[PDB]
């Protein structure tokens, strides 16, 4: 049915720009008032700007006016959000959602896209340092992946490409006091598998393009 | 500016009211919206103009409003409710839409669990790169609270220590991790390291050695 | 475009004063002491006491604190009101006093039930643009001769709703300016009728979903009862 996909998101210098897109499917686009909603980490929700149907008439809260910039193409059924001089306090997840606010209606956002994560921070980009949690000598031998040291977040981790799945636990990110990020992944398997078994996790960092395969081997 | 009580709870089939007090420029003349966020999922509408659900919303989510006051009724409280809960409102004197600051909804009635631990060492590849990291993961516990202490041969350790927040899993447990950095001198110079886990009075212990 | 001086003589605008004074909605002059609205108009409105009526209103700046309006007595809801998109989005309101009628303030007649199913082909759209939360008020009323849009046709553009028999669409026009609870004006053998109140909808323009009205020849019972 109705889809809003966001990207553009990413890691920005203080003072820099980014140009989030917002793209739009099962629903007439050029019919729809869309929005941009941002949330701060464990933060609530604040309206950013808004554009009209025709994108005649612009909206903008007054902590982002004369900065960003709302535009759409309705041919592509896409929705941009143009960041110029972005602060610190710009960073924050951003949702783009079909608004309504006639009087009618009152004012509410009835479709949300899933968010992009905008981080406007001096610290450059870091990979993680991926490291085996070795199992050691019961029935069952828990092992792991040790995701060390990256910035910003996110970081996926799979197991043998997706073919192992239950009994996998992805630990949220400790927030360590150098400002990276550290996570653990860890699965419990057979004992008797060791050895006979392989166990390769797989870990991607988008904002540096890490990617390693990193193989489990026992002590 | 809407103002809602950071949390609220109720037990599995309760019913759980959430408030949300405003003005005369929003919710006093205004209507009102509520939406309900997942932990790592966008927000959904579940109320817009004060009480009408939209397609597919359940009966059981209901919206009201008195005078500057809106409220959200959760009957029949589900597990799968346990999320962050916000109002919203047109504000006509800011001449802005406005949020509350949301409510963070809590589901107990889940049996107590002592904290399952997994203690790893640094690896030989972390070794070789000058760095030692203990990993102390703590998990399938309930309530959501823990103490983590380490030692060294029986001895606190209270330095190089990075822990997170307890955080729900997919089964309704919580789980926890703790780091551990040391020189790889410091590994070498003592037998065993532990990481010892405090939940509701009781300690689970797990031991790790250098080979 | 621009309206002149006692072109729409039946077009009012309705102002709210607490907690300061702004246009609020559209309306018509129906009678002595009758003004035709919409219902969702008043989703802020507490009591009458807040309201004023205007009428001979050309710019919303030519209203001062010395202009001659007309106080509201009642409010009057249709009873199976909930949201504008169910329907019976109109009201009545009783005025204070009784409109003395001359070229600036006039009466605009109801729709012929004779004329239920007609194609009327002469109507009207005027207001200042108020129909969204954000919008900023156009400070001269302006017009636009709109086509009617069969219900066959707007039920098509508007799969998610249901188009009943008491709403008229309105659109495909070669923006529009209607406020909320303004009227959709037809002339008809050479009579202005109020066909239609301005309820929900997208717009007028071809690239738009229609606008969707009141049906005003569906409430014509109604309105004779209530002003009775």
């Amino acid at each position: 049915q109705v889809q809003l996909l966001e990207s553009g998101g990413g890691l920005v210098q203080p003072g820099g720009s980014l140009r989030l897109s917002c793209a739009a499917s099962g629903f007439t686009f050029s019919t729809a008032a869309m929005s941009w909603v941002r949330q701060a980490p464990g933060k609530g929700l604040e309206w950013v700007s808004g554009i009209s149907g025709s994108g005649s008439s612009t909206y903008y809260a007054d902590s982002v006016k004369g900065r960003f910039t709302i535009s759409r193409d309705n041919s592509k059924n896409t929705l941009y959000l143009q960041m110029n001089s972005l602060r610190a306090e710009d960073t924050a997840v951003y949702y783009c959602a079909r608004e309504l606010s006639y009087l009618y209606s009152g004012y509410y956002f009835d479709y949300w896209g899933q968010g992009t994560l905008v981080t406007v921070s001096s610290a450059s980009t870091k990979g993680p340092s991926v490291f085996p949690l070795a199992p050691s000598s019961g029935g069952t031998a828990a092992l792991g992946c040790l995701v060390k040291d990256y910035f910003p977040e996110p970081v996926t981790v799979s197991w043998n490409s997706g073919a192992l799945t239950s009994g996998v636990h992805t630990f949220p990110a400790v927030l360590q006091s150098s400002g990276l990020y550290s996570l653990s992944s860890v699965v419990t398997v057979p004992s008797s598998s060791l050895g006979t078994q392989t166990y390769i996790c797989n870990v991607n960092h988008k904002p540096s393009n890490t990617k390693v395969d990193k193989r489990v081997e026992p002590k | 500016v809407l103002t809602q009580p950071p949390s609220a709870s109720g037990t599995p089939g309760q019913r759980v009211t959430i408030s949300c007090s405003g003005s005369s420029s929003n919710i006093g003349s205004n209507d009102v919206s509520w939406y309900q966020q997942l932990p790592g999922t966008a927000p959904k509408l579940l109320i817009y103009k004060n009480y009408n659900r939209p397609s597919g919303v359940p009966d059981r989510f209901s919206g009201s409003k008195s005078g500057t006051s809106a409220s959200l009724a959760i009957s029949g409280l589900q597990s799968e409710d346990e999320a962050d809960y916000y109002c919203s409102a047109w504000d006509q004197r800011q001449f802005d839409v406005v949020f509350g600051g949301g409510t963070k909804l809590t589901v107990l009635g889940q049996p107590k669990a002592a904290p399952s631990v997994t203690l790893f060492p640094p690896s030989s590849e972390e070794l070789q790169a000058n760095k030692a990291t203990l990993v102390c993961l703590i998990s399938d516990f309930y309530p959501g609270a823990v103490t983590v202490a380490w030692k060294a041969d029986s001895s606190p350790v209270k330095a190089g220590v990075e822990t997170t927040t307890p955080s729900k899993q997919s089964n309704n447990k919580y789980a926890a991790s703790s780091y551990l950095s040391l020189t790889p001198e410091q590994w070498k110079s003592h037998r065993s390291y532990s990481c010892q886990v405090t939940h509701e009075g009781s300690t689970v212990e797990k031991t790790v050695a250098p080979t | 475009t621009a309206s002149v001086r006692g072109e729409w003589p039946w077009q009012v605008t309705l102002h709210t004063t607490s907690p300061t004074q702004r246009h609020l909605c559209g309306g018509s002059i129906i009678g002595n002491q009758w003004i035709l609205t919409a219902a969702h108009c008043f989703y802020g409105v507490e009591s009458p006491k807040i309201l004023r009526v205007y009428s001979g209103i050309l710019n919303q700046s030519e209203i001062k604190e010395d202009t001659s309006f007309f106080g509201v007595q009642e409010i009057i809801i249709h009873d199976q009101y909930k949201m504008a998109e169910s329907g019976y989005d109109i009201a009545l309101l009783k005025l204070e006093t009784t409109v003395n009628y001359t070229d600036s303030q006039r009466p605009i007649s109801l729709p012929s039930k004779g004329d239920r199913n007609v194609i009327y082909t002469d109507c009207w759209v005027t207001g200042w643009g108020y129909r969204k939360l954000r919008d900023k008020i156009q400070n001269t009323l302006q017009k636009a001769k709109i086509p009617l849009v069969t219900n066959e046709e707007c039920q098509k553009r508007y799969r998610g709703h249901k188009i009943t028999h008491k709403m008229i669409c309105a659109g495909y026009r070669e923006a529009c300016k209607g406020d909320s609870g303004g009227p959709l004006s037809c002339k008809h053998n050479e009579v202005w009728h109020l066909v239609g109140i301005t309820s929900w909808g997208e717009g007028c323009a071809q690239r738009e979903r229609p606008g969707v009205y009141t049906n005003v020849v569906e409430y014509v019972d109604w309105i004779l009862e209530k002003t009775q």
